[PDB]
RNA sequence: CCCGGCGAGGGGAGUGAAAAAGAACCUGAAACCGUGUACGUACAAGCAGUGGGAGCACGCUUAGGCGUGUGACUGCGUACC
RNA sequence: GUAACGGGGCUAAACCAUGCACCGAAGCUGCGGCAGCGACGCUUAUGCGUUGUUGGGUAGGGGAGCGUUCUGUAAGCCUGCGAAGGUGUGCUGUGAGGCAUGCUGGAGGUAUCAGAAGUGCGAAUGCUGACAUAAGUAACGAUAAAGCGGGUGAAAAGCCC
């Protein structure tokens, strides 16, 4: 059965996210979870955690064997932006977007 | 009714030897181009590759009428500064014949993929036998 | 529009559109550049052509047998009930009661009924005749009407 | 009987004319005005 | 030094082709205990070539 | 058995049993009309051709239905003269299921 | 009265953003765009609706001088002895018979020689 | 109740008619950024369309063939104000 | 950069005299369909048996419509057995469009015939918002410099010692 586990509003770029998210596309859930864990980016914890909390949901409230599961969906959407004001040389103003992002990652044994 | 096209599932391209031996360039060439193209099959259509294949033989052999053989000049650039490359017939036919004929060919059919295909079907050979046994090629005056 | 005369921006120098107001139409919260006043719409009606405009609507009336012509239309006490009786006996609904000397009871019974209404006979628009499909009128009523109109 | 069965006279009551609206219109763009003319410019022409 | 005209999504898909990273071809294995590890890099207790090195 | 003629300016290759679109012929919905107009019929080894119009040939077609085609949008456009023009049309057509050819 | 000029300017954007469905990046998305778009297509339609014709009569004629020439004749001159025969027969039905039943094809032929003669 | 930092966020369970009504809360368009599926696409030059159309996929029908999507190759064609 | 046939090429595929031909326009004709303008026979709210003729168009002039909000018509009618809206799709009109249905939506919409209009946006370096784009690019603010041990904690180059 596909579980869906959804993170909102991860203070970061959804585009940078996707990199991390493209690594572990399709993979087999633990062993994406391995890659998670070594990779070098600061996304790739957060997408990690959600992989993890996905797990949980399958265990408790479906009843699936970890070992079947596999990472189907994982999109990884934009977020709400966060607008601040970086003031520049010379007067000039930039409102700065501070984009946050959705984490969505689906899990199925099929 | 409607008009039937090409697919180049039911086209049927043959194998023709043609010799370049003691006959004027232009004209062979033309009509080496009008086979590629496929403007004698019954078939065709100006979208779809539908002529039959050709083997060239004798590059060197080829005649040309006039002054041509020392006055025609087949300019090249290499796309550098001063690189406007100047080559003579006689001079062509010394180190690369073959090369003055495929130039005629692409002048004589269309500049886009469809041109490339038919420019592909022709083989060009400066000797007078060729490799190509096995298709048991026809010769034809051309 | 309650503002500035203030430019937002200069006329060159700023690279931005050429300003003149906030209250300018082309804006956010800006004029209506053809903004309506409290105006009299009243187009004037011809008295003769009022007059000829009644004449033919009552003829079409007659035409079509919804002029009902009465001689004792009149309530006792004002009462709606009544009327409604009244209304139900002669077959009636959606009606135009026009009197020639007004009946107050039969007026005030006339005032909540949406399909009933009771006007005077000086006291009668074109509109509310065709609206009404079955106009009721009084003998006294219609004889009034004749004079106002010849 | 009814004010939906009521019709006003053919040509008693006229189209009007709308200025600027589209290419369709005919009557559009400049409306009836032309080009860059004094004539043609809001609170335009000249005295009688 | 700035754009003449808005490039597609197309052409910045393009660009990030490369742009996106390479992931870890495999975990490294403890041989002793059997701990999922970095190449090169100890366990999380401290195990190296199935030898306890570090305590931290 | 093939045969080839022309109707409405027109010429159609059919065969036996072909349903073909032709130009709205003015003729009921559920009738059959014959073609004198035949330039060719064409048995299989020996064809059959003379002058125009064939001698001795009838073409019996039954009329399937009448109808408007796909709809086409008619764009009359001109660069920087502020002219737009739109129009639409579909093709009045009668479908003719064909018989049989008579000789 | 005011008129929130919302739902109508929406249904209009619709069917121009329809018409330009297989349109690649802001045509098939880009309203601006996407409207020039379809008046292109339109005025294109228009020229090839009479173009198209010309194109397919290019086509057929090609085609018979192909099939022609394999006889042992050129066009014209086949084209010029059909003419002397009489018969009517058009180049789309010509093209179509060189590619299908040959037979006819040689007949017709025939048929243009003896008018030659 | 589980996950996670006795976090955020989520998933269950529950409320209700509905949470595809969760306080970022009615509907929820477009641009914009996405995943998945479809077909094409890595020797091929240009207002990216159009006309023609190979093939490939997918719906139907009792066969037949039509739709829909894609469109290799191909004729013509230089935005809109 | 061949660069003064458009190019390949050509001793005819040049150039001059003559003829038979074919292509070549959205031209004319063929078949079908739509109108605008007169002539006529009959009539009317003119339809036509017709008949001819006409139908590129900018500024501009004339004529005819559709749709939107509201108003009456209408305490009418459709509508929680699912309105408006959204989104598709199929059909139907000469066109702005209109009708039907699928899913969403969860309450209103409006026939017909009129009336009144802030009525129909793609351009105004338009205005407001949202979202791209350059791009995950430059940058992270003085070139006074960190570095290690232990600590708490989910986690420490920056925090405590
Ligand atoms: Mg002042
Ligand atoms: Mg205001
Ligand atoms: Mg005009
Ligand atoms: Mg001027
Ligand atoms: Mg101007
Ligand atoms: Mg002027
Ligand atoms: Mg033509
Ligand atoms: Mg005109
Ligand atoms: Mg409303
Ligand atoms: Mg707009
Ligand atoms: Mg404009
Ligand atoms: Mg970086
Ligand atoms: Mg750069
Ligand atoms: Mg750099
Ligand atoms: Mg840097
Ligand atoms: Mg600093
Ligand atoms: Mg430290």
């Amino acid at each position: 059965m596909e579980t869906i586990a959804k993170h909102r509003h991860a203070r970061s770029s959804a585009q940078k996210v996707r990199l991390v998210a493209d690594l572990i596309r399709g993979k087999k859930v633990s062993q994406a979870l391995d890659i998670l864990t070594y990779t070098n980016k600061k996304a790739a914890v957060l997408v990690k955690k959600v992989l993890e909390s996905a797990i949980a949901n399958a265990e408790h409230n479906d009843g699936a064997d970890i070992d079947d599961l596999k990472v189907t969906k994982i999109f990884v959407d934009e977020g709400p932006s966060m607008k601040r004001i970086m003031p520049r040389a010379k007067g000039r103003a930039d409102r700065i977007l501070k984009r946050t992002s959705h984490i969505t990652v689906v899990v199925s044994d099929r | 009714m409607k008009t039937f096209t090409a697919k180049p599932e039911t086209v049927k391209r043959d194998w023709y030897v043609v010799d370049a031996t003691g006959k004027t360039l232009g004209r062979l060439a033309t009509e080496l181009a009008r086979r590629l193209r496929g403007k004698h099959k019954a078939e065709y259509t100006p979208h779809v590759d539908t002529g039959d294949y050709i083997i060239v033989l004798n590059a060197d052999k080829v005649a040309v009428t006039g002054n041509k053989r020392t006055d025609k000049v087949y300019y090249h650039h290499t796309g550098h500064i001063g690189g406007i490359k100047q080559a003579t017939f006689e001079e062509m036919i010394a180190r690369r014949p073959e090369r003055v004929i495929e130039i005629a060919v692409k002048g004589m059919l269309p500049k886009g993929p469809l041109g490339r295909a038919m420019f592909r079907k022709l083989k060009v050979y400066a000797g007078n036998e060729h490799n190509h046994a096995a298709q048991q090629p026809q010769v034809l005056d051309i | 529009v309650t503002g500035s005369g203030k430019k937002p921006w200069r006329q060159k120098g700023t690279g931005r559109a050429r300003s003149g107001s906030i209250k300018s139409p082309i804006w956010r919260s800006g004029g209506v550049t053809f903004a309506a006043r409290p105006q009299d719409h009243s187009q004037k009606v011809n008295k003769k052509m009022y007059r000829g405009a009644l004449k033919s609507i009552l003829s079409e009336l007659v035409r079509q047998d919804r002029l009902i012509v009465v001689e004792k239309f009149s309530v006792e006490a004002p009462k709606t009930k009544l009327l409604a009786q009244k209304l139900k006996d002669m077959a009636l609904e959606d009606v135009l009661i026009i009197t020639g000397e007004l009946d107050e009871n039969l007026f005030l019974a006339a005032r909540n009924l949406h399909k009933v209404d009771v006007r005077d006979a000086t006291g009668i628009d074109p509109v509310s005749l065709i609206a009404f499909d079955k106009v009721v009128m009084t003998a006294d009523a219609v004889k009034q009407v004749e004079e106002m109109l010849a | 009987m009814r004010l939906n069965t009521l019709s006003p006279a053919e040509g008693s009551k006229k189209a009007g004319k709308r200025l600027g609206r589209g290419i369709g219109s005919g009557l559009g763009k400049t409306g009836g005005r032309g080009h860059k003319g004094q004539k043609s410019r809001s609170g335009g022409g000249v005295r009688r | 030094a700035v754009q003449q005209n808005k490039p597609t999504r197309s052409k910045r898909g393009m660009r990030r082709s490369h742009d996106a990273l390479t992931a870890v071809t495999s975990l490294s294995v403890d041989k002793t205990s059997g701990e999922k590890h970095l190449r090169h890099h100890i366990t999380a207790d401290g195990y190296y070539r199935g030898r306890k090195v570090i305590a931290k | 058995m093939y045969a080839v003629f022309q109707s409405g300016g027109k010429q159609h290759r059919v065969s036996e049993g072909q349903t073909v679109r032709l130009e709205k012929l003015d003729i009921a919905t559920g009738e059959t009309v014959e073609f004198a107009e035949v330039l060719m019929i064409a048995n299989g080894e020996e064809v059959k051709i003379g002058v125009p119009f064939v001698d001795g040939g009838v073409i019996k077609a039954e009329v399937v239905a009448h109808g408007r085609g796909e709809k086409v949008k008619i764009v009359k456009f001109r660069r920087r003269k502020h002219y737009r023009k739109q129009q639409g049309h579909r093709q009045w057509f009668t479908d003719v299921k064909i018989t049989g050819i008579s000789a | 009265a005011r008129v929130k000029r919302g739902v109508i300017a929406r249904a209009r954007h619709k069917k121009i953003l329809k018409q330009a469905k297989g349109y690649y990046g802001a045509r098939s998305r880009v309203y601006r765009v996407a409207f020039q778009a379809v008046i292109k297509a339109g005025q294109y339609a228009y020229r090839d609706r009479r173009q198209r014709k010309r194109q397919f009569r290019q086509l057929w004629i090609a085609r018979i001088n192909a099939a022609a020439r394999q006889n042992g004749i050129s066009y014209s001159k086949f084209i010029n002895g059909l003419k002397k025969a009489s018969v009517e027969i058009d180049r789309k039905i010509l093209a179509d018979i060189a590619v299908f039943d040959k037979v006819a094809f040689t007949a017709l032929v025939e048929k243009a020689k003896a008018a030659l003669a």
